[PDB]
């Protein structure tokens, strides 16, 4: 088993789609966060959001490839990264580059409580063929991060209480059910639409450490607090990795 | 139409099955159509010193005058080397992706000194290197064939070894920008049904499809397993040729049509 | 003579008038004097894609034969996504400048990508990108059209959305670097008396100074208002011309001569 | 109004001219900065002085435009900062890049008491014109960034005691009256040399936070010391942002 | 005499040889290195090995001067040093690369306690020539620095006990006697290898601060935290300084 | 062979003599034989301005038709103040060399401005800018001409002025090139036996060895006297020669093999 380079972090990813809803979503979110920072030391992701669904619609009218839109949704997550960042300025949180994660995060972590980086992964021109629409994205770019890391939890922030067995914003609403637990494997046998990317149920079945993630929703205060405490607030994903 | 699609992006999951079947519809623009994408090996080749690299500049040389080509490198022995170092540590395959790149880049440094005075520059960006390529005294650049993952290369099942290293570095590239041949130049003639180092009786293959070599299970490490799989999925380029570079011309040859080597088909 | 000038830099302030008196004697260098700057409208044009888009890149192709091109992308809704966001958080000017720049340059890299297998790459120092602009087989580059003053904005009066955008970011560069034309490519006819998408009898106006602009109190946001300031004070291009990149063949004819569009003079 | 990210910083604009002096100058300016690293969070800025003239003798000589200039001057800037932030490393303090002061400041300032940066802003080519000499300069990329943070203070420390009526070192030294208070709609309307950026003023007046500005003497030992405490040892600039 | 720009540093340059021997010399080195971390404020350089020389050997068969394999060799040392930084990550430290350690070591060694770069200076395309092997490695990199910075101390860790009169794993392995104390004088007049670069004896006869330079043996835990409080555990080079 | 040095290589220290000799005898490879490397003075001739630029800007121009050039900047006045200042503060030689290669840039971007009309960019690594060597069209870059040693510069014997600065960093780049020429362009005709600004008989010196300057102790500060014993120790450029660019016609005359100015020789 490769060892653990960071046990004490927390790795916890923003959906775009929260950041989307603008100062009624930030402000308590930041709010909830500023709380959090004397209690762990935290890696704060970001999602892409709506402006990367923008800028593959323009993509892929142009017939660009998935690699040449893979940067450009990448870019989303980046700025919805500095609009938080620059909300926790005052308590000396900032954002860092791929590079200053990928290599000196340890130092970072060690200056201030937490930092704000992009949760997409740098896969850029080389992103998988296959679909038009990059696979890799911010679940993804976040669970590679915490699992190589070692970190001690990854926590994933969402606009919805957790997975539904459909969309709960869908033409399907009246038969999605609440999923309070479940498997990457059980979800990745199943067709329908999730929250989370299918690539990160792939990446989940050959993790070496995180054990479980949760699926939270943001825009209820106190649940961000409670999952990082490791409290069932919304749905676990087991990723397959057995405990000693 | 795009209408459908515009819609889909908007409301729907991008893993909603109905988006992923509309964003397949969309067009598909080739980058770099006249390109060709060339693997020169890091152990197989550049690893040997004067006696490979040399005659092989001088078909780069000629070559650029007829052909587009994008020239990776591979990394080799020295990264072997760090790869044994790092994995005795237990350090993850983040953590060797990063320095697996570190030789590719010293490969790429050393084949670029060797053809700068013939005007081939080493870049960043190969796929967007306009200018040299539109340029019929340029025609060709040298780049690293490490894909750029680093800590958020996706492992392999077991071990820390990165699975996507040269090999699929220098597809995906071919990939993305639409070119029209990929051709990976090792120290072996092509694919043999068995270990043509190992076995005395191992028969060559001009031609095989990824599903053949899979149900053939082959044990040939001439091409990295996972760049099969990519292949499989491409787009683009749904075959690659497999040459040996140490054979005088061989590359000329594959460049000029030639059925030197093994073809790997994707379907 | 320069003896004074001289003098007056070692011992005067910067803001003493004698001295700025004799720093506008100086000689007058134009850097890139045979170029034109042309702006591709961000929410004009590339936001509508590829009906859009595919018609002016053939156009950049044909017309970078005889016209040496620097062409700069605007950023459009992405950018204004990202401005109401930031504004209604409260963040200041400075920042949203930031994230503006990375709208203007996903637009670039679209556009350099499509531009990508006729040689024209996309630059960061368009002005002195010597080498692409030198060459017959190039004569053309693509840039993002944000400024770089990034949290160094400076902001408008009210509000917190920078002033200073991509209209302002080509013109400055066409105004540094000296060079002959600025276009601008919208999505309008040119500069109407009234909105044309409000009112019904508004007026086409061919040509208009600066000043008339202002004396006439136009409610025309089709030029960002800050550019018109700058056209007042500018030393090498003292005109622009706005037109419509929808109607085929507009920017060949403006690169022609045709007086296609408006005509805004400095004086 | 807009937020204010970092209320607790104090920005310090140290005059090029200042560093021109040499070690008479800049060692006792650096035992007062090291006696104030424990009293404040401090982001100093340094001007560029004498040798930005040189190259504009030089750069006009050839014809060069204005925007060719800025970048010039401003590595004058840059290389002050480099000096002052070399005399302080002993004590934490080093110089940080302007992308690191634009997005990073806030982890840089948890590390450490204080950094030093270039004042200059990065107009570079795309400097406005008007003037063969770049309008931009220290003064100004020291006030936009103090009033871009909501900085607590922004204090400038020149060679002279403050802003007279007249050039205190030029031809009309005797008729040069001291101003101990003044506004930045005052100077605006004033021909004549000021010892800070005619920029400045024009950016005071459409200033969202910063309702004053020292300019004190940085030859007198002490004077910084006092002014930081809000002590009136210079000129005072009112920039016409009114309080609650 | 030039000021001491961080007098409490204490710089230590590991072999690139000591790190070729794996998990079995890296694991009690990293272990030995976690207990000096409360004691010391460290830069950790680290040196090129092995690899350096199957890159020089590839290299000189293609014919390349020595400026194109000074870099060459020198990503061995950086790759050494990323993986070492790895091994203490959870203490808080990292790599930095080498514009970071030449302007902003200080506001580094604020945040955290130690870090970890390539000993290797930056002579790349600009190495001297003479040799067909680049002279400025590893030993001169870290002595060129650690005197730059004023450094209370720069002890080199290698998998020898220190210098002798000839190479202990050479043909002349029995006539090799132990130096426990030598300066770079005496060494410079001799002939025969030695385990630090000649260059380095060139650079300590025109050093400015560091009096002595301690080699130690890496493979034997205890030593290098003896040497750090300046016990008598190697090889003493006297550099020629002559102190108070 | 190659074998005993590769048995070397891995067995023995680098400080070893016999590695030291077997690794003397490998190939030497010239990595831009056809180019020339030029020095322009930065206090002898940048300093000077228009009188002393604009006519050399002309002769670099039409003389690129027919050489290729590499042209690194000095850095003049503007570093020497930078060095009174920081030298007085007791700062050591490393911090020095980082404010001197500041001064250097600005040279190189001023150059480079003049130039980028004419399609010379201001680069980066000159030596492997292989795209603008190579084309017809280009064939120079400029460079800025301090070395990169930074906080690792090794210091004189006495004093904090750093003792490798732009002469030493142009020749560096010129030896590890293999260029074929090195001409330092500067303010004087060339070397003599007295310093031409003070004495009044001081004799003029056509050719001279490296060796016999040294043994007739020249107070000629022409050259920073530490490349005199790197040009001792060059594989590659064995004499390098000084010109006044100061006189019209000058740079053309010496690149076409004229005895203009002083030739110094290694041996
Ligand atoms: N099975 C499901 N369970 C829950 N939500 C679902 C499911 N299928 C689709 N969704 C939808 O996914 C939405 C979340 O959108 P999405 O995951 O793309 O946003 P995001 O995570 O914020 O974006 P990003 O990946 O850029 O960070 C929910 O609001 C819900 O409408
Ligand atoms: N009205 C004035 N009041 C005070 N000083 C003035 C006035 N007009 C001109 N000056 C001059 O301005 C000088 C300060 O020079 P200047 O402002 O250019 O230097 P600096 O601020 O150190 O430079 P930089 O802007 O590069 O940091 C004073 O020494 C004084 O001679
Ligand atoms: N006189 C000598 N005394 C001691 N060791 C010597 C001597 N001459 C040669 N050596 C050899 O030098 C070896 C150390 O090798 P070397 O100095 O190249 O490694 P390193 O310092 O780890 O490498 P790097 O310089 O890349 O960090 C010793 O193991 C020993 O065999
Ligand atoms: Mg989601
Ligand atoms: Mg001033
Ligand atoms: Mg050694
Ligand atoms: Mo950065
Ligand atoms: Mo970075
Ligand atoms: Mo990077
Ligand atoms: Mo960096
Ligand atoms: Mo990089
Ligand atoms: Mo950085
Ligand atoms: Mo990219
Ligand atoms: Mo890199
Ligand atoms: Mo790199
Ligand atoms: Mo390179
Ligand atoms: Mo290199
Ligand atoms: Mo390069
Ligand atoms: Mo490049
Ligand atoms: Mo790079
Ligand atoms: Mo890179
Ligand atoms: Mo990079
Ligand atoms: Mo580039
Ligand atoms: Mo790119
Ligand atoms: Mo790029
Ligand atoms: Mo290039
Ligand atoms: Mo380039
Ligand atoms: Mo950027
Ligand atoms: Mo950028
Ligand atoms: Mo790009
Ligand atoms: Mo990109
Ligand atoms: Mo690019
Ligand atoms: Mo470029
Ligand atoms: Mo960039
Ligand atoms: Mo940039
Ligand atoms: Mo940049
Ligand atoms: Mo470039
Ligand atoms: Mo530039
Ligand atoms: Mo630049
Ligand atoms: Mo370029
Ligand atoms: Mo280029
Ligand atoms: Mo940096
Ligand atoms: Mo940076
Ligand atoms: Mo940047
Ligand atoms: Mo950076
Ligand atoms: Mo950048
Ligand atoms: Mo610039
Ligand atoms: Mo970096
Ligand atoms: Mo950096
Ligand atoms: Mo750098
Ligand atoms: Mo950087
Ligand atoms: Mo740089
Ligand atoms: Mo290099
Ligand atoms: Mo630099
Ligand atoms: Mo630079
Ligand atoms: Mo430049
Ligand atoms: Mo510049
Ligand atoms: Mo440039
Ligand atoms: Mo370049
Ligand atoms: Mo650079
Ligand atoms: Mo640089
Ligand atoms: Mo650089
Ligand atoms: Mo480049
Ligand atoms: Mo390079
Ligand atoms: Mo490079
Ligand atoms: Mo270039």
């Amino acid at each position: 088993r490769p060892i653990r380079l960071l046990p004490w972090l927390q790795v916890v990813k923003i959906g775009g789609r929260v950041m989307d809803r603008g100062a009624d979503a930030i402000l308590p979110l930041v709010e909830e966060l500023r709380k959090l920072l004397p209690e762990h030391r935290l890696l704060i992701l970001t999602g892409a959001g709506v402006r990367a669904r923008h800028v593959f619609s323009v993509g892929l009218d142009l017939g660009l490839p998935v690699g040449s839109l893979a940067p450009l949704a990448a870019s989303e997550a980046g700025q919805n990264g500095h609009i938080l960042a620059a909300m926790l300025a005052s308590e000396g949180v900032s954002y860092v580059e791929h590079p200053t994660v990928a290599d000196q995060l340890a130092i970072h972590l060690s200056a201030t409580r937490a930092v704000v980086g992009s949760a997409f992964p740098p896969y850029h021109h080389h992103e998988f063929p296959g679909s038009r629409i990059p696979p890799h994205r911010a679940d993804t770019g976040a669970f590679l991060l915490a699992d190589a890391f070692g970190a001690a939890g990854l926590t994933i922030v969402e606009n919805v209480d957790g997975i539904y067995t459909a969309d709960p914003n869908g033409p399907d609403r009246g038969q999605a059910r609440f999923l309070p637990e479940t498997s990457a494997t059980d979800l990745a046998k199943s067709e329908g639409p999730l929250p989370v990317d299918r690539a990160l149920l792939d990446v989940m079945a050959t993790a070496r450490h995180i054990e479980r993630v949760q699926v939270v929703n943001g825009l209820v205060p106190g649940r961000l607090t409670a999952a990082l405490r490791g409290e069932h607030v919304g749905t676990l994903i087991r990723t397959g990795v057995r405990p000693a | 139409s795009t209408a459908e699609l515009e819609e889909l992006l908007m409301q729907r999951s991008l893993t909603d099955p109905q988006l992923q079947a509309a964003a397949a519809a969309a067009a598909d623009f080739r980058i770099l159509p006249d390109a060709t994408v060339i693997k020169i090996g890091g152990q197989s080749v550049i690893d040997r010193g004067r006696a490979a690299v040399y005659p092989l500049v001088d078909e780069i040389v000629a070559a650029r005058k007829n052909h587009k080509l994008l020239i990776g490198t591979g990394a080799g022995t020295r990264a072997r080397h760090l790869y044994s170092i790092a994995a005795g540590l237990g350090l993850p395959a983040g953590v060797l992706a990063q320095l697996g790149s570190s030789v590719a880049d010293q490969n790429a440094a050393m084949l670029g000194q060797l053809l700068a005075k013939h005007g081939i520059p080493v870049v960043g960006g190969a796929g967007l290197s306009a200018v040299p390529l539109s340029l019929a005294e340029v025609n060709a650049v040298v780049f690293s064939g490490m894909p750029p993952y680093k800590l958020w290369m996706r492992p392999a099942a077991e071990g820390v070894i990165p699975p996507y290293r040269t090999d699929a570095g220098c597809f995906l590239l071919a990939e993305q920008f639409g070119c029209k041949q990929m051709i990976f130049v090792k120290d072996e003639d092509g694919l043999y049904t068995a270990n043509p180092k190992t076995s005395k009786d191992a028969t060559f293959i001009p031609r095989i499809s990824v599903d053949e070599m899979k149900a053939k299970g082959l044990h040939d490490s001439i091409l990295e397993f996972p760049v099969l799989d990519l292949l499989q999925s491409a787009q683009h380029v749904r075959e690659v040729q497999v040459v040996n570079g140490l054979v005088p011309g061989n590359l000329t040859r594959a460049l000029a049509g030639e059925h030197v080597g093994t073809i790997i088909t994707a379907s």
